[PDB]
């Protein structure tokens, strides 16, 4: 704060400040999914016979 | 023969190594030579196709 240092003494001298750092490197993500191509023999859901 | 013809058909297939005959050794085949048959054709299930 600044508390009082009285004008005799010569005082203590402060840490000014900072000093942080982090990482958060990686990730990653990937939906592969097949096509089945035989499934395309049958009538799908849609298409009206 | 009167109002029916003689063929004779000795076609030959291949197995793996070796050959066959189409027909048994003895029988005969009463047909017409208008005779309707199908010689249909499937669907190609190939993911390239």
């Amino acid at each position: 704060m600044a508390l009082y240092v009285s004008p005799i003494v010569s005082g203590e001298v402060i840490r000014s400040r900072g000093g942080s750092t982090s990482e958060f490197t990686p990730g990653y993500v990937k939906p592969k999914h097949e096509v089945n191509p035989q499934m395309t023999l049958r009538r799908l859901p849609d298409e009206d016979p | 023969y009167g109002d029916v013809a003689i063929v004779v058909y000795s076609g030959q297939y291949v197995e793996n190594g070796v050959k066959k005959n189409f027909l048994p050794d003895n029988t005969m085949v009463l047909g017409n030579t208008q005779a309707r048959g199908l010689r249909t054709y499937g669907c190609i299930q190939d993911a390239d196709a």
